[PDB]
């Protein structure tokens, strides 16, 4: 019974025998009792079905249950101690299943020794619906600052250069990075002394928008581009110039990788967030080559029907909290 | 608190007060910290450690004193020349609640203490009855009957079947659920979408779910915007977070095309 | 599998001692002895100087029936399985291979003997875990109740029935030296005195027998009219003092010099004594039994009074209501029919304390005791 | 301080302290300046002179 | 109701205790005082672990897969943690203090060092017990306290490092050839000592600032099992060399710079070496090349720690708390916080609830980012303690009373100090308030015992209020 | 009188090994390199150092007569030098455990502190330094040493 | 036993003579290796001996004499053998643009530099070493450097003012070493 409206909230039986003590988990949503059928079942308040039911060679008299929540302790009719049980929920992740109400246990557990649309979960789809505009969870860190790259990284730099001795050799070894940007490094007893056409020549972002022009896929393109930080996206987008070796027909597939991402309306931050890197790096060359100006004709299409449509949204939202504020 | 339904207290404890202020009466005591590598945590101190001559603490002190960088100066209560700084004594120097609601900091010795609203800290529903239930809610969620299935989801308080109950509603019929909400749960459904902000992928769902509420429920709820400034603020920031960062990136790269769609015109 | 999904046991709290009798042991690296007690399905360990715990064992499927110490390892039999514990925590070698449930166990060298229940006594090397011997007796005629090992013996034990016969083995030959044809009354004890030569022998009468196996003479004769002789200890502080114990709870003292009753120490304990034993050149007795608490006594007062001197104990009666105390919940307040409060802590048993007796007009208490 | 993300982007500058602005916020050149701002100068000019004189004054009597 | 839980400890971020990297070194584990920290530098996330401890944290043990680790306290009270699921396994309490605790490679086994002897255990298994560790063996080798310990890469031998001027090499299993070594060479405690790729080779580290290279003949798969003997024969039936190439010294004659702290990558051969004047080295150790060297700190360096991949370094400052996390190749900081220890007093909250102002004793104010757990902006323009802090209701501004006997007014727009206010006489403050408006701003007086306010927009003394006899206790304005 | 007739800077680091020689009054002072060095408070340097061992010297000391010296040091080596003009070690023994403490009885006999076990080496003494054979005597102690000193008559 | 025989123009071989204690010493003590000069044959012979007890040490004693040929200096091709992510990369400058006489040799003129600025500033940034040899180039360094400089070469010979192509690589070259 709820004892502020003085009704009753849950009905509970199964039991076979007398009732000998209950008590309650410290957030209140298990019930314990003990009866004189030597078990001791555990029911869920929120939902109201029985959980857990585990037999006993001695009928259990007394249950309690530690205010944080670690042991449980319990006492039977002739035994002269105190008897703990471990919840294992705290130390180890479990899921909760629903028990039948009629439930016999056939196995016991010893006191002393160490060895639906009942149930309540639920997982969000990833997106509600096609139309629907959705983000993603990516740490902030990742895209947010991709605008402002230069100036933070000159404010880690300490104040005072680190001393260099001038006796230190030219060549110190080299550690590679946490993401390969090049997707081969060399082709057991090899030679190192090679000529020109061996080594990759191509970085793996790049090869794979060059095969994602053939196919209209650029899904492998766009995971590569959603691991590597903003200091390697930064190097991605201006290894693409002509200047840098990527080919001006390479931009086009990326161009048509932003238009297929605001197409599903599906990682919108991210499609917003490399969009303007990109703009950033190559805004005096784009003009030049009409080829891009087409892509940029259907991107511009697209973000102002999406940006209007989520700024009117949320600036009406804005207005009247601020006039209930007044 | 920012309801000022409560009030808490501190000082030379390892303990954190909270009253109720109309009741005069303390309703629950927080232990801030249980190391005991600081002085006067335990009101008790060891038999163990005494000796004929007493507990000797001069020895453990200048023991602690070993760690050098400063000289110890007799009478110093605080600071790096105190006598007793190896081991300072527990004190809550300070503390405030959030005007949002949903944290309240301390600064004590250990350092700045957070505490915020948890779920599973306690099961606290509002009107139980034996018909509510979650399969009553899924049944009401299959026969497409939303608004009393929302309902008898708000009427209890885990998020999970309300975060289901409302994604289960498809667009387009928003706005006869809002209509049919009554205006008590009005404030319930407002808590549930601020706290639903922060981690949910499908943001402009439910900020045409806020629309709506807001756009129907606005003009009641200027009346009783007084009790509800706690909540309000809430919403608000939430809905202000996403809000900037998009005002940052769109625009940047919106104007940017034009310039550009400006120059191809020009030659 | 598991019966449960939410909880599983842990651990015991509040006991002490129970039916099966302790040991003492001595230490190599340590020169101090320590005292073993059963607790259900674990044991613990306690230093003697001062009953502070030192170990806690690991628990085992079934509840412990049988224990014996060697000084090395401890060893304690679980249905017809026994094992053998390393560093007072935790096993190290099983000897499965009886079929009955063990009540004897006899450390031997490397080796060790466990009699079963049907009668087979096996004689197994601990490292190996291999059988060295395998031997049978008639459960009619030779049901062993009590076993001995003499000291200065090469390879000998010494075997008592209850129909009250006594023979002695030689493990090696694997041959029958010599049979006694004893009393008719029952084995229940055997003890060696402090002698080459002699054994103490205990009856279901209640009779106390002091034997010599060599030349097969009784130096003396005692008895109590208490039952049976539960566990029988020698003092070897340099005063000739035995003493007995009862299923009743009292512990009679006999001088062995003058065939005498020295004194009887009467309600020792409230259960039936379990084991009792002098310390080595020592004036103090270790005692346990089935109520709970492991005791010490000194005799040091006028006359050869013993009096308590140190204690480990709990509740002596079964448990009425329990509940925890406190919110930072280490301490659980308990209520039991003997007419205690007690409070028992769950991190350590040394924050362990007691409430005393409900007792009215308790300055009447202070000049009288309890 | 060194952080992976920046939390307020800014001029770290007023902007009247790149480009400073008059009073007005407008300029005028001479040739377009009436006869009522030519008076206006010089009254202003004239005020400037005469407080300047009794600053001067009044430091040399405490010197 | 009144249903919280607490959620993070702000303002700390390294105590006392050695500092390590996860398996995949993304992240760092660092001890505050009495409780565990996870920084997150790959998501900028701070975490405190939700358990607690009676004492400060002295070791921190990370098992090699990275599901498990072992938090002891300097009373000796371990508890056995799975970093997974951010809960504590198990409990267990060593008898002695423990200088160090490691993990072998492979992960079977740890070693523990305490007293004069080092014991080692069996890795904890699936099988739960009432007792979580098993303990296998003890060596009892050196003079006097051991220090450090590490592991060859084939977990076939150790080495511990010890107060006795001498390091200690034994074998995991019994090796016919190799039971145990000593190494001398040293005039002063050593401090660390390292081991090859794949070689017995070895380092040792002192106190003074020597560094001594040590090289075995024997291969490490030269080693070989003793002969069976004993009891099990029974069933059946049924010496290296080490030899002193180099002698290197961190520091000039006549310089006495101890050093405290040091670290080795052993696929980059790379020494990082911290000292007490609060500078580091970095070097090469076959040809000992110093790479760069920088100062960090007036105080000393108390641990050094290195990642798998060999780019990061950490370095922890007992002074002053200072953690911070070095990239050598690119030369920056990724990570650099700093916070004095009980100099803590003053709190705020922004009007949203998005951001904490904190004032010290040391002088210095701090605004901290709730959801990201750091701090981003701090200001030194106060000599002394600061009382108190304050929020205006509406701008991002911050109001802050000195000891000084000045408050100053922040914005957080433009990150100056545009306003201050003095008192005509010379006064120190104990507390400031703000009107919701906030054109108004109100301080009190330790001794003048009466009232300050001034305008916010002029800058001026509006009035000094009278009337109260003592101290100040505080003042608030009604919202 | 009351004031300090020298202060002498022996210039090697922490000192913490020390032991006066009866018949010569000279001091002697151990050290991590090995050495001992010998000091009178005339002299602003030490009078003589002698190189007893291949580690750091814990532990000295000398008979009453003068003419014999042990030492013990981290490589687990007891030594026993002749102090009367030649100073070469006369007797070398290998040690399990370490010999924390050493002294001389008015007899020659000689005791080595070792963890928490005391042994006591025995010799003729006429004429000859004590014998490191096989000890006299042993006992156990219930801690580890941290002094020892012989009643003088 | 094994060998390789590698050429050495003419025009190498006093510095050969000059240094041959300099690539005599590591090869026999560390790798094992013994070596013989051929007057006749004009070629450098390397073999193994029972004394070698690692197979890549030939590998590595090739690489290790190879480059000392090109024009690179001793410790510098050392460095090979210490370290095994260095590569060096060779192609003839035609390969890129098929360009004759003098728009060739203005070619090699903007790629060296007045007084060798430019080919100087590609080796500080790029973080490599270069050696011109009239029609053919060789550069030396690590993986990411390789690449990072025979691109700013290639802009450099089709016809790129050296300004931009400096504006370019250094910008790319700050974010190679920050590793996520």
């Amino acid at each position: 019974l709820d004892i502020e409206t003085r009704k009753i909230v849950r009905e509970f039986s199964g039991h076979q025998g007398q009732i000998n003590d209950m008590a309650f988990s410290p957030d209140g949503r298990w019930l314990i009792s003990a009866a004189m059928d030597c078990s001791i079942r555990t029911w869920d308040l929120p939902s109201g079905c029985l959980i857990d039911c585990f037999l006993l060679d001695s009928a259990p008299l007394n249950v309690s249950m530690s205010p944080t929540g670690d042991f449980l302790a319990t006492s039977h009719v002739d035994h002269l101690g105190i008897y703990l049980w471990s919840n294992i929920s705290l130390y180890s992740v479990v899921s909760l299943r629903p028990l039948p109400a009629d439930y016999v246990p056939s196995i016991v557990m010893l006191p002393g020794t160490c060895q639906s649309d009942e149930l309540i979960e639920y997982d969000s789809p990833e997106q509600l619906n096609e139309q629907l505009v959705t983000l993603s969870l990516l740490p902030e860190s990742r895209w947010k600052n991709l605008l402002n790259l230069d100036v933070i990284k000159k404010k880690n730099k300490p104040k005072e250069p680190p001393k260099v001795p001038k006796s230190a050799p030219f060549f110190i070894p080299t550690i590679p990075g946490l993401v390969p940007r090049y997707a081969a490094p060399e082709q057991p007893q090899q030679s190192k002394v090679v000529n020109l056409g061996v080594l990759a020549q191509k970085s793996d972002f790049c090869l794979k928008l060059e095969e994602g022009l053939v196919n209209n896929k650029y899904d492998t393109a766009l995971n590569l581009l959603k691991e590597s930080g903003p200091s390697g996206i930064e190097t991605e987008l201006r290894s693409l110039s002509p200047d840098c070796g990527g080919s001006i027909e390479v931009m086009q597939s990326f161009l048509k990788m932003i238009g297929m991402m605001l197409d599903r309306k599906r990682d919108f931050e991210l499609a917003q967030a490399y969009l303007a890197l990109f703009l950033k790096l190559h805004l005096k060359m784009l003009p030049s080559e009409p080829v891009l100006l087409e892509e940029i004709t259907n991107l511009s299409s697209q973000v102002e029907e999406n940006w209007t449509h989520l700024q009117s949204l949320f600036n009406q939202s804005m207005c009247i909290l601020n006039y209930l504020k007044s | 608190s920012a309801d000022g339904h409560s009030i808490l207290a501190g000082g030379m404890s390892k303990f954190v007060c909270i009253y109720h202020v109309r009741e005069q009466i303390l309703m629950k005591r927080f232990e801030i910290s249980c190391n005991l590598s600081l002085d006067a945590m335990e009101e008790f101190l060891n038999r163990r450690k005494m000796t004929e001559f007493g507990n000797l603490a001069l020895i453990d002190q200048d023991a602690g004193q070993e760690d050098g960088v400063a000289i110890p100066l007799p009478g110093v209560r605080k600071g790096d020349m105190s006598s007793r700084h190896f081991k300072p004594e527990i004190r809550v120097t300070s503390l405030r609640f959030s005007p949002t609601g949903r944290c309240w900091a301390a600064t004590t010795t250990e350092g700045l203490l957070i505490y915020s609203l948890d779920t599973r800290v306690l099961f606290d529903p509002f009107e139980l009855d034996t018909s509510v239930t979650p399969g009553r809610v899924r049944e009401a969620l299959r026969q497409q009957d939303f608004t009393r299935a929302i309902l008898m989801a708000l009427r209890l308080n885990e998020s999970k079947l309300v975060q289901e109950a409302l994604e289960a509603v498809p667009r387009g019929e928003i706005e006869v659920v809002t209509s049919s909400l009554p205006e008590l749960y009005v404030e319930k459904v407002l808590e549930f979408l601020a706290s639903s902000f922060e981690v949910s992928r499908h943001l402009e769902f439910y900020l045409l779910w806020t629309h709506k509420l807001l756009m129907l429920h606005g003009q009641k709820l200027k009346s009783r915007a007084g009790t509800l400034l706690p909540v309000i603020q809430f919403l608000q920031k939430s809905i202000q977070r996403h809000l900037d960062d998009l005002s940052k990136l769109c625009s940047w790269n919106h104007y940017n095309m034009q310039y550009a769609l400006a120059v191809s015109k020009q030659r | 599998r598991t019966a449960s999904a939410l909880f599983a046991g842990f651990r015991a709290l509040g006991l002490f001692s129970n039916d099966i009798p302790h040991v003492v042991r001595f230490s190599a690296l340590k020169r101090r002895f320590y005292v073993t007690t059963c607790v259900g399905k674990s044991f613990h360990t306690y230093d003697v100087q001062k009953l502070s715990l030192v170990a806690v064992s690991n628990s085992v499927p079934q509840d412990i029936c049988c224990m014996a110490a060697d000084g090395r390892l401890v060893f304690a039999a679980y249905g017809n399985v026994f094992s053998a514990f390393a560093r007072n925590k935790e096993i190290v070698h099983t000897f499965k291979g009886h079929k009955a449930e063990i009540h004897f166990l006899q450390p031997f060298g490397d080796h060790i003997i466990s009699v079963d229940t049907d009668g087979i006594l096996i004689i197994w090397h601990i490292y190996s875990e291999e059988e060295y011997l395998q031997l049978t007796f008639d459960k009619s005629v030779f049901k062993i109740s009590a076993i001995l090992h003499p000291s200065t013996y090469l390879n000998k034990i010494l075997l008592g029935s209850e129909q009250g016969s006594l023979q002695l083995w030689n493990v090696k030959s694997n041959k029958l030296l010599y049979t006694f044809p004893g009393w008719k009354v029952g084995v229940t004890a055997l003890q060696q005195a402090p002698a080459v030569d002699v054994v103490a022998i205990g009856l279901m009468s209640g009779q106390v027998i002091i034997h010599n196996i060599k030349f097969n003479e009784t130096l003396m004769k005692f008895r109590q009219d208490w039952g049976p002789i539960t566990s029988i200890s020698f003092r070897t502080d340099g005063h000739p003092v035995m003493a007995a114990g009862s299923p009743c709870g009292h512990i009679g003292l006999w001088d062995l010099e003058d065939k005498k009753l020295i004194n009887q120490m009467r309600n020792a304990h409230s259960t039936a004594i379990a084991g009792l034993t002098f310390l080595h050149r020592e004036p103090l007795l270790v005692t346990n039994g089935a109520d709970n608490a492991l005791r010490i006594w000194i005799f040091d007062g006028p006359t050869g009074e013993g009096r308590l001197l140190r204690f480990r104990m709990g509740h002596s009666a079964p448990l009425t209501n329990i509940r925890y105390y406190g919110q930072n919940g280490q301490q659980i307040l308990s209520a039991s029919q003997d007419g205690t409060l007690q409070s028992f802590s769950t991190v350590h048993e040394k924050f362990n304390k007691s409430l005393g007796h409900g007792l009215i007009n308790k300055k009447r208490v202070k000049r009288k005791g309890l | 301080e060194v952080a992976p993300v920046s939390v307020s982007d800014a001029a770290l500058l007023a902007p009247e302290e790149i480009k400073e602005k008059n009073k007005a916020g407008d300029i005028k050149t001479a040739a377009e300046k009436t006869a009522t701002d030519k008076k206006r100068e010089r009254r202003k000019k004239k005020y400037q002179k005469r407080m300047k004189i009794k600053e001067k004054e009044k430091r040399r009597k405490l010197l | 109701k009144f249903a919280y839980r607490f959620s993070n400890l702000l303002g700390t971020v390294y105590r006392r205790g050695n500092l390590n990297f996860t398996c995949d070194g993304n992240s760092v584990i660092s001890p505050v005082g009495n409780r565990v920290t996870v920084f997150d530098l790959k998501n900028n996330k701070s975490d405190t672990l939700p358990l607690a401890t009676r004492y400060n944290v002295k070791c921190v043990g990370l098992s090699p897969d990275g599901r498990l680790a072992i938090i002891v306290d300097e009373g000796g009270d371990a508890l056995l943690v799975s970093l997974v699921c951010r809960s504590v396994l198990h409990h267990f309490h060593f008898k002695g203090s423990v200088h160090s605790v490691s993990f072998s490679p492979d992960g079977r086994k740890f070693v523990v060092t305490k007293g004069n002897i080092a014991q080692m255990y069996h890795a904890p298994g699936k099988k739960r017990e009432f007792n979580a560790f098993v303990l296998d063996k003890t060596y009892f080798g050196p003079y006097d306290e051991t220090t450090c310990i590490d592991w060859t890469d084939d977990s076939r031998c150790f080495v511990v490092g010890s107060k006795d001027m001498s390091t200690w090499v034994f074998g995991a299993e019994r090796w016919d050839n190799l039971i145990y070594y000593a190494l001398g060479g040293h005039k002063d405690a050593i401090v660390a000592c390292f081991f090859e790729s794949n070689s017995l080779d070895l380092y040792s580290l002192s106190q003074d600032g020597v560094l001594c290279m040590w090289q075995c003949d024997t291969p490490p798969e030269g080693l070989r099992l003793k002969p069976p003997a004993g009891w099990k024969a029974d069933l059946l039936q049924r010496k290296v060399k080490y030899s002193r190439l180099a002698k290197y010294f961190f520091n000039k004659e006549g310089d006495f710079n101890n050093l405290t702290a040091a670290a080795f990558h052993k696929k980059s051969h790379l020494l990082v070496t911290g000292f007490a004047s609060g500078i580091f080295h970095l070097h090469e150790l076959p040809e000992f090349n110093l790479i760069h060297s920088l100062s960090i700190s007036d105080q000393s360096i108390a641990s050094v720690a290195i990642n798998s991949s060999g780019d990061w370094i950490a370095f922890g400052c007992s002074g002053l708390g200072q953690l911070l996390v070095w990239e050598w190749q690119s030369e920056s900081y990724v990570l650099k916080q700093q916070g004095h220890f009980n100099s803590m007093v003053a709190l705020a909250y922004s009007p949203d609830g998005q951001y904490i102002v904190t004032g010290g004793d040391d002088g210095k104010v701090k605004v901290w980012n709730t959801l990201s757990g750091f701090c981003f902006v701090t200001f030194t323009e106060h000599s002394s303690g600061v009382t108190g802090v304050t929020f205006t209701a509406t701008g991002y501004v911050v109001v802050t009373s000195s000891m000084d006997g000045t408050v100053r007014a922040f914005d957080l727009h433009r990150y100056r100090n545009f306003r201050t206010f003095t008192s005509p006489r010379p006064t120190q403050f104990s507390c400031v308030a703000v009107d919701a408006s906030g054109e108004i701003v109100s301080a009190g007086a330790q001794d003048s015992f009466e009232i300050f306010v001034w305008s916010m927009q002029t800058g001026r003394l509006l009035d000094v209020l009278s009337g109260h006899e003592g101290p100040i206790s505080g003042l608030c304005f009604n919202p | 009188v009351g004031k300090i007739v020298a202060a002498l800077n022996a210039r090697a680091g922490r000192l913490d090994v020390m032991s006066q020689n009866p018949y010569n009054a000279v001091i002697h002072l151990g050290h991590s390199n090995g050495t001992v060095s010998l000091w009178s408070p005339a002299m602003k340097e030490p009078l003589a150092k002698i190189l007893c061992h291949r580690g750091g010297v814990r532990a000295v000391a000398v008979d009453s007569t003068g003419t014999y010296m042990a030492t013990s040091g981290l490589d687990h080596q007891l030594k026993i030098f002749d102090l009367r003009g030649t100073y070469q070690p006369l007797s070398t023994r290998t040690l399990p455990h370490g010999a924390g403490h050493l002294a001389f009885s008015q007899r020659g006999l000689l005791v080595a502190g070792m963890g928490d076990v005391v042994n006591i080496w025995a010799g003729q003494g006429k004429a000859s330094p004590p014998s490191l054979e096989q000890p006299y005597l042993t006992h156990r102690l219930s801690g580890p040493v941290h002094g020892l000193q012989f009643c003088p008559f | 036993e094994e060998t390789r025989k590698i050429p050495v123009p003419a025009n190498r071989y006093t510095p050969l003579k000059e240094n041959w204690m300099k690539i005599f010493t590591p090869i026999v003590e560390h790798l094992g290796l013994q070596i013989r000069f051929n007057l006749k044959s004009r070629n450098v012979e390397i073999r193994t001996c029972k004394e070698t007890k690692d197979v890549s040490a030939l590998t590595k004693a090739a690489d290790f004499v190879k480059a000392f040929i090109l024009g690179f200096q001793v410790e510098d091709a050392l460095a090979l053998i210490r370290l095994d992510d260095l590569f060096l990369e060779s192609f003839e400058i035609t390969d890129v643009k098929p360009l004759k006489g003098d728009h060739l040799s203005r070619a090699i003129g903007r790629i060296a530099g007045k007084g060798g600025k430019t080919k100087f500033t590609i080796e500080n940034v790029t973080r490599t070493r270069i050696v011109l040899a009239d029609v053919k180039v060789h550069i030396l360094g690590s993986f990411q450097n390789i690449k990072m400089a025979r691109t700013a070469i290639c802009n450099l010979i089709l016809g790129n003012p050296p300004s931009k192509v400096y504006g370019n690589i250094r910008a790319v070259a700050s974010r190679s070493a920050d590793r996520f």
